[PDB]
């Protein structure tokens, strides 16, 4: 069902076997690299991801030492990591914001299983975008991940309630409650969680 | 507006509508506290690394990639290189890994020697002047130049360049200001240079070098006391 759907909830503790199959996953992890809603390491490796796909791909933002953990993370989740995404920010107009300053941030980009009519080629993988709140991915991600995959089902790990789009699942915890539309779903909801809490 | 839209639409790679006290007396100092340049014609397979002392204040690791055109090096004879024997117990290290899997495999080669990935440098290019890997779901546009440090302890990570013309490899000459800044020493090793890369304050090893003037003991002069511990960013 085509319309925004999210789910409040503890991305750590939600059966997320309930929600299906998707063509796309993106996740935006608060890596400890701590403020405020952190996942260790382990509790990143043990996220059930593997459920979620079967043939399609991954998004990945890393920063920081997560480059290296979220390599680790998606392998260990089952993926190959086949490209990776750079946004250069910029402010108004058009000119960029340890050892070096950061101009840039990072998206992990991996296959898993064998995606077939997916768009490979269209996009390619610098973004030129304005920065806006903080934190806060560019929006012109999902327009790449749509021409990539048209049509398909998406699910969207950590987002923040401007993430919520078309097409798209949002998990996170800042979220406003529950809003779910596809039936497959609303049903293995109503039995997984027939009081609507989503404990341990 | 949007730049992936717009790439979709014309052709033309977002990075082509990026825009633009001194930051000059360092880059004198530089110059001054330069070694002369140095130069070695080697086969890096068959050549002993350990033969080239003194140990090094920065390694920059420049292997000839199948992917750069479209002798080639793979990760299984880079990751075989044992560039831990000749670095300094602190040290830096540069490496290019291009735009595929080396971005990964480049990443086991820094654990393999010792270090630990403090920045990505990311080089740019554009395609101002003219508007495919089976894995890539995406159009690659960029290459990664991987830096590392190893041991006790002004610039941004993006270089923007036209991209080359093709079987042109060249890397650009801006990474080496990028390097230079940091102040890092004055030992530097260039492996797999070419006549075209070598500079003032760089040892340059590679198969395509036409001379060389490569000393061990020349070499190991121009950090004799008292000038051991220089940063090169650093008046004689
Ligand atoms: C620059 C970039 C493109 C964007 C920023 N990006 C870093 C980034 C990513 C996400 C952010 C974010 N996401 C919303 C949030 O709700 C915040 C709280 C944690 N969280 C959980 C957590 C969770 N269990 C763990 C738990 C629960 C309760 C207590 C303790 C731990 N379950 C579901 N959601 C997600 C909000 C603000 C800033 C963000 C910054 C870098 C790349």
């Amino acid at each position: 069902l085509f319309p925004p759907q999210w789910i409040c909830c503890d991305i750590r503790y939600l059966d997320v076997s309930i929600l299906g199959k998707f063509a796309v996953v993106m996740a935006d992890p608060p890596w400890d690299i701590l403020p405020y809603g952190t996942l260790t390491d382990d509790e990143m490796r043990r996220l059930n991801i593997p459920v979620l796909q079967d043939d399609g791909f991954l998004f990945l933002w890393v920063t920081g030492r997560a480059m290296e953990l979220g390599r680790e993370c998606l392998n260990l989740w089952g993926y190959e990591r086949v490209d990776e995404i750079i946004w250069v920010k910029t402010n108004q107009l058009q000119r960029i914001i340890h050892w070096l300053n950061h101009g840039k941030e990072h998206c992990l980009v991996g296959v898993k299983g064998n995606p077939q009519g997916f768009n490979q080629g269209l996009d390619c993988d610098v973004i030129v975008a304005e920065v806006r709140s903080t934190s806060h991915k560019p929006d012109e991600i999902y327009g790449m991940i749509e021409r990539l995959s048209p049509g398909t089902r998406k699910i969207e790990l950590f987002g923040r309630p401007h993430n919520v789009q078309p097409n798209w699942i949002t998990l996170g915890n800042q979220l406003d409650g529950i809003h779910l539309l596809d039936p497959d779903v609303v049903a293995r909801f109503k039995q997984r969680y027939p009081d609507g809490i989503i404990s341990k | 507006n949007d730049y992936c839209q717009h790439f979709v639409d014309t052709g033309h790679r977002p990075q082509n509508f990026i825009r633009d006290e001194l930051i000059r007396l360092k880059d004198e100092l530089i110059a001054k506290s330069n070694t002369p340049p140095m130069y070695l014609q080697a086969d890096i397979e068959a050549f002993d690394i350990r033969e080239l002392t003194p140990k090094f204040d920065v390694i920059l690791l420049e292997p000839p990639l199948e992917e750069y055109y479209r002798k080639c090096w793979t990760w299984d004879d880079i990751m075989k290189l044992e560039i831990d024997e000749i670095a300094a117990p602190r040290s830096f290290i540069f490496l290019w890994c291009g735009s595929g899997e080396g971005l990964d495999l480049g990443r086991v080669c820094l654990r393999k020697w010792g270090y630990r990935r403090c920045e990505d440098i990311c080089w740019i290019k554009t395609n101002k002047n003219n508007p495919l890997d089976p894995k890539a779901v995406f159009q690659r546009t960029k290459e990664h130049c991987l830096m590392g440090i190893k041991g006790t302890v002004v610039d941004i990570d993006l270089i923007i360049t036209e991209e080359p013309e093709i079987g042109n490899i060249e890397k650009p000459v801006e990474i080496f200001h990028i390097i230079e800044h940091f102040c890092l020493g004055r030992r530097r090793l260039h492996l797999f240079g070419r006549d075209s890369t070598i500079r003032p304050g760089w040892l340059t090893v590679g198969p395509t070098l036409t001379n060389s003037n490569y000393n061990a003991e020349t070499y190991a002069s121009y950090f004799s006391a008292p000038n051991s511990y220089l940063t090169g960013c650093t008046e004689e």
